[PDB]
């Protein structure tokens, strides 16, 4: 009675979960853009109507794919430059009484050395202002990474800005993407579309706050794989930024010396003028009203009548115990302990302050064997930077105490990747089909 | 908005689906960075030809709605087409019937060699 | 072209009782549901009653529920309401409408109220 | 039952102006709104059904989106002849619940 | 070029005429001083603004075609 | 034993292993070591191109098995069907004729393109 015969369909619009490699799409640097596609002025997507899909940010591999290409990149721009290799001396160093403060004194060295020169037979005496994070005593002293690894100076042409980087998919797959709000990276999104290309992300590398990032468009956002357990982090996203404004106010000078047959150091000569710590400003009111909203938002998830504090961090390396980032090619490490310090129970123009160190030796990514020396930067610093979020970390959860604790946290930069890619996956098409028809051929 | 275009008759019935198979047609074909786009036009082009063998192999080459003559067994689905072609998308559908996929084209490929066969033997008269 | 003609409105005392009827031409009656609709002076849209295209399925809203009753004359292609123990919240306009079959852009059939009727006028005040 | 939530709940507009007015629902009722219009004096008038699909007749300037519990109803180009009272019904469902209706009127 | 040439329903052919009239705005010269007054490399030249529009045609007539043939043999 | 299944037809006479043609066809198309495969997935994308174009130029698209217009030359093969399709393999009738190849090929590509044209002029009409 039927009489229904099987029919071959193609070009059905059908998607299933699949991973596969994307590409650049871009409008000297660090993140190579030279061998980046060019984006195209007027990007198209289509809005799926009756489309509801399901999304989970802590599943995808989009963020691995973004973290493996940030490293390969990272490592590919430093293979052309110098390696310090004979600056492995034993250094003669002496404490600066030169117009210090009482909180900068022994945070620099002026230290004296031997080294080579483009003759083989000849030796040079030179001098060099060094900080107290990068000379370890062996009045001796010596670089900390000597009993480690030699790595390579970065090279004073490239910049370390970030530049937005659009990730695209290749023929025969999609990237759908979550267009609702109040989504909270899990679970189903109803309303979908399809995109060519991942809008323009920008590569900022910072721990404990995330900056020049993504604002929320409805209020303040929060997301966490398991918020019952404390192990996993917890991303904050606000919906207005905050301004931040770092500075480092020593007039530093630069000088070459010549190390070998085209080979040349550069080092800081000497600071004139006054020498100060550098420093971050934060508007007080701003991050008050911040605070609440958080706390606001924060009060959904544990309990109505329950304590909120914020507190310092527990301890660790100084990459993820203090804000860490990069100014101008300046390593800033930045003591946020004034901000995260505060208590929350349920019912003008001052400016929060916070020091920042200094560093040249640097290891960005969570790796031993290979660090980065930075070189000198002549004049002052300044930089103004927006705050859009936090990553944090519950304390404790035992249910003896009704108080909440929260620290800040960081280290893993996947998450700084993670929050991002939060509204995006990645499917493949199968055009091909089988379906009942009335024919016969 | 662009709501109609690739996949926007995703959310759509398969009666409606069906009328705009050409589009999701054409899209089908189209340092260290130039090497993983080099990949991925590889595997593109090698799943393009595969499944442009596979339509070949059936008999169905150079068409987008081909019927054939292997019949629709009521084993695999018992619904009528009043509640599949209008009361239905086709993602459900293929979630449905994913199970049951290789049978059909095993007899779709051994019922296309017989066909070929009977023609030859027809015109050697 | 569909006609829906209301009448039988009028002044009733609280605790009366009143008909109304809706007469309907101009396309097949016994295919079609009725809805009877009311709209309180000052106030928006409310769906009072509901009878399916047989008869025999009828639906009403809980400020309604064992006081209306709503029946359909298919062979006179006519639709009834009765309204007992009538409350001053009941005074309003009353319309009959018909739900009519409708097929989405994606291809989805479901039933809106296409045609309304011109409304009557009922007034339940001492 | 459903309940509907209208917004604004009233706008004056003048001639051209592009008029939105958003439609809440508490539960999901897929797609199902349906949007009309009411003139003094008259009966209520279709012009939106599937929260997407123009009823046939009705001028292009009007039209319907949305998804989840939130539609929206656009009017591009406001005439003389589109003030009035508007209103969003879930047809989902049983009882079938109107908004408290969204009036526009001439600036 | 190949996808392009089966969309249109002239797969596996060379020489593959088609159901789309030409329309006289594109080109108003006839067949007497064309297919042995000029040369292809001519005719591309003079005609290669108006490319797509019938590639789309082709594109769009192809299905109905293909739709009617399901049509017929369903009876 | 796997006796039966793709090349397992190879010793079988001409006739027998006529009947199984889609198994043959099905299998054509499917760091330092990714370099490699990745270079003989190119060549094996490469030759299955070239095969499809040269059926596709005679007039055999999506045809297993597709008889012509050119007639046989005698002066090629003189042995007969009988002695041919069940008395002989299709190695060894390769062998023999692997010798005239190109001739017939020209001949097939230089006849499809006459059937061509008389197509073209009869819908002239
Ligand atoms: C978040 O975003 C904000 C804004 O988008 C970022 O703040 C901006 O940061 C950039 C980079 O630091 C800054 O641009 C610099 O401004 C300086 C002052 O105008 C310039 O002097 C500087 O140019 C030097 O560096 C370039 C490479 O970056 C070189 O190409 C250029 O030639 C200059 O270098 C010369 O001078 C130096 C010093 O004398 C010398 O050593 C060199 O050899 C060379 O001779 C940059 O153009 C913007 O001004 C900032 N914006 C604002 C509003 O202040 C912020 O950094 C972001 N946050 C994070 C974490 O990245
Ligand atoms: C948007 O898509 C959804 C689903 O993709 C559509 O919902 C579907 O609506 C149809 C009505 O046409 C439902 O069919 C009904 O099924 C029940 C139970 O089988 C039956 O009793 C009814 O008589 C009717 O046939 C269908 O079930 C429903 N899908 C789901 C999953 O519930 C929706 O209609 C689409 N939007 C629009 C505007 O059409
Ligand atoms: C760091 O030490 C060097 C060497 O001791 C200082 O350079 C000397 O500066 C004095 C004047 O302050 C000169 O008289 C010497 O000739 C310099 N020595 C050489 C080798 O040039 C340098 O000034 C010190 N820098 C700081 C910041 O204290
Ligand atoms: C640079 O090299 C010179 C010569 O090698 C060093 O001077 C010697 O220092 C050692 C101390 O370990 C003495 O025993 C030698 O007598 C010194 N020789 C001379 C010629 O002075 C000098 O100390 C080195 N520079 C530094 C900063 O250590
Ligand atoms: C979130 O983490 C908690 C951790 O406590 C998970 O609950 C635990 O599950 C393990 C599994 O055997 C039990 O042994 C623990 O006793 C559970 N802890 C508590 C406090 O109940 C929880 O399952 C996680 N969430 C999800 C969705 O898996
Ligand atoms: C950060 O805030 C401090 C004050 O808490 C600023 O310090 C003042 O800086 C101005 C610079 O124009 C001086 O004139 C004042 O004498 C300073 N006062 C004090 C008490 O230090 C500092 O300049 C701010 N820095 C930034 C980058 O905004
Ligand atoms: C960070 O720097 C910006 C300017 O770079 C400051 O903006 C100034 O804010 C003051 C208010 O105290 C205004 O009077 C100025 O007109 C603003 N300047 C500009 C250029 O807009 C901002 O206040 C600084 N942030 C903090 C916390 O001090
Ligand atoms: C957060 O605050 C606590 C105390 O308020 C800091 O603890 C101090 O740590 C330094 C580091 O050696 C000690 O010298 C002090 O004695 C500690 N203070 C007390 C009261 O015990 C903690 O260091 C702060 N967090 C960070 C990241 O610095
Ligand atoms: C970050 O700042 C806080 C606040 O100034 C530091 O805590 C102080 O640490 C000093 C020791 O250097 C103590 O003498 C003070 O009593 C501490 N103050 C408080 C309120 O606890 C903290 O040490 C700083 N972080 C680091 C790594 O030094
Ligand atoms: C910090 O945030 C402000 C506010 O979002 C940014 O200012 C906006 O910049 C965008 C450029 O894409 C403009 O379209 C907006 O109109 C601006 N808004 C305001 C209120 O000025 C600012 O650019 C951000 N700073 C950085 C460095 O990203
Ligand atoms: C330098 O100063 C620091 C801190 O005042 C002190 O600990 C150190 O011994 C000094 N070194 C000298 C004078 O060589
Ligand atoms: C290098 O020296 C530092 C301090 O002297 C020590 O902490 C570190 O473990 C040493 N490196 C290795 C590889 O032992
Ligand atoms: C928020 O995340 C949780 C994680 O399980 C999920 O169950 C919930 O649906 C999410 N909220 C929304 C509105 O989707
Ligand atoms: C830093 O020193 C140089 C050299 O004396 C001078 O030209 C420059 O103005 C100084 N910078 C500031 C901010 O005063
Ligand atoms: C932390 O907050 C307390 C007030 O509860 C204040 O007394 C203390 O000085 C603050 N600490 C810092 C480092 O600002």
């Amino acid at each position: 009675a039927e009489n229904l015969w099987v029919t071959v369909y193609y070009g059905v619009p059908v998607w299933k979960d699949a991973e596969t490699t994307l590409f650049c799409a871009s409008d000297h640097n660090v993140w190579a853009t030279h061998a980046c596609v060019p984006t195209d002025p007027n990007p198209q997507e289509i809005h799926l109507e009756n489309v509801t899909e399901e999304f989970n940010m802590w599943k995808n591999n989009m963020v691995e794919q973004m973290h493996t290409d940030i490293i390969s990149l990272w490592d590919q721009s430093l293979k052309p430059c110098v390696k310090l290799t004979p600056l492995c001396v034993t250094l003669q160093c002496t404490n600066v009484t030169n117009n210090i403060t009482d909180d900068m004194r022994g945070e620099l060295k002026n230290c004296s050395f031997n080294m080579t020169t483009e003759l083989r037979d000849k030796k040079q005496k030179v001098y060099s202002l060094f900080y107290r994070l990068d000379v370890v005593q062996i009045k001796e002293y010596r670089l900390i990474n000597c009993n480690t690894s030699a790595c390579t100076q970065a090279c004073p042409k490239v910049s370390f800005e970030p530049i937005p980087i659009h990730y695209c998919a290749p023929a025969g797959f999609a990237i759908l993407k979550c267009k609702d709000k109040k989504f909270n990276g899990t679970g189903p999104c109803p309303s979908v579309s399809t995109v060519q290309c991942t809008h323009g992300i920008k590569p900022v590398v910072s721990t404990q706050l995330l900056l020049n990032g993504s604002l929320a468009e409805e209020e303040v956002m929060i997301r966490s794989e398991n918020i019952t357990n404390n192990a996993k982090n917890i991303l904050v996203q606000f919906n207005t930024p905050v301004q931040i404004n770092c500075t480092r106010p020593n007039n530093n000078t630069r000088k070459s010396i010549r190390i070998g047959p085209g080979q040349a150091f550069y080092a800081t000569g000497d600071i004139i003028g006054d020498i100060r710590q550098a420093h971050c400003n934060v508007s007080k009111a701003t991050w008050n009203e911040t605070l609440g909203k958080v706390v606001k938002q924060l009060r959904k998830h544990f309990g109505n009548n329950t304590i909120i504090r914020f507190a310092n961090s527990s301890g660790g390396d100084l990459e993820v115990t203090t804000h860490s980032f990069n100014c101008g090619g300046e390593f800033f490490y930045c003591n946020t302990s004034g901000l995260f310090n505060s208590t929350w129970i349920s019912n003008s123009n001052d400016s929060i302050t916070l020091p920042c160190r200094i560093k040249q030796i640097i290891n960005m990514w969570q790796r031993i064997g290979q660090c980065m020396y930075a070189p000198p930067i002549q004049g002052v610093i300044r930089c103004v930077s927006n705050i859009t979020g936090l990553i944090l970390t519950r304390d404790g959860g035992s249910t003896n105490s009704t108080t909440e604790t929260f620290r800040p946290g960081g280290g893993d930069m996947r998450d700084n990747w993670r929050s991002e890619l939060y509204k995006y996956k990645v499917v493949k098409i199968e055009p091909l089909g089988v379906a009942p028809t009335r024919c016969k051929r | 908005a662009v709501f109609l275009g690739f996949l926007g008759a995703a959310g759509s019935t398969m009666g409606a689906a069906s009328m705009t198979l050409t589009v999701q047609a054409r899209n089908l074909l189209s340092t260290v960075w130039g090497i993983k786009q080099l990949q991925a036009r590889v595997l593109a082009v090698e799943r393009y030809l595969r499944d442009q063998q596979l339509l070949g192999i059936w008999g169905c080459s150079g068409k987008l709605i081909c019927c054939t003559n292997v019949p629709w067994n009521s084993s695999w689905s018992n619904r009528n087409l009043s509640e599949i072609w209008d009361n239905m998308t086709w993602l459900q559908w293929d979630k449905e019937i994913s199970n049951y996929t290789q049978i059909i084209y095993g007899l779709l490929e051994e019922s296309q060699n017989q066909q070929e066969k009977n023609e030859q033997d027809l015109l050697a008269l | 072209e569909v006609h829906l003609a209301e009448s039988g409105g009028g002044l009733v005392q609280p605790g009366g009782s009143l008909r109304l009827s809706c007469a309907a031409s101009g396309f097949m009656f016994s295919a079609s549901e009725m809805h009877w609709v009311r709209q309180t002076p000052g106030k928006g849209l409310e769906s009072v009653s509901v009878i399916g295209g047989s008869g025999t399925s009828t639906q009403y809203v809980d400020s309604v529920k064992g006081r209306f009753t709503v029946s359909r004359d298919n062979a006179k292609n006519a639709l009834s309401l009765q309204m007992d123990s009538l409350r001053a919240e009941d005074t309003g306009v009353y319309y009959c409408a018909r739900g009519g079959e409708v097929r989405s852009r994606g291809g989805w059939k479901n039933r809106v109220l296409d045609s309304w009727g011109q409304g009557v006028q009922v007034i339940v005040s001492p | 039952d459903i309940q509907m939530t209208q917004s604004p709940s009233s706008l004056s507009a003048s001639v051209g102006d592009r008029v939105t007015i958003t439609c809440q629902t508490s539960q999901p009722v897929n797609l199902w709104v349906a949007w009309y219009q009411q003139k003094p004096g008259k009966a209520p008038n279709l012009l939106i059904f599937g929260a997407s699909t123009l009823q046939s007749g009705v001028p292009s300037r009007f039209s319907g989106s949305g998804a989840g519990t939130e539609f929206i109803l656009t009017i591009s180009n406001l005439q003389p002849e589109d003030f009035g009272t508007y209103f969003c019904q879930q047809h989902h469902n049983f009882p079938w619940t109107f908004g408290q209706g969204t009036k526009v009127d001439v600036k």
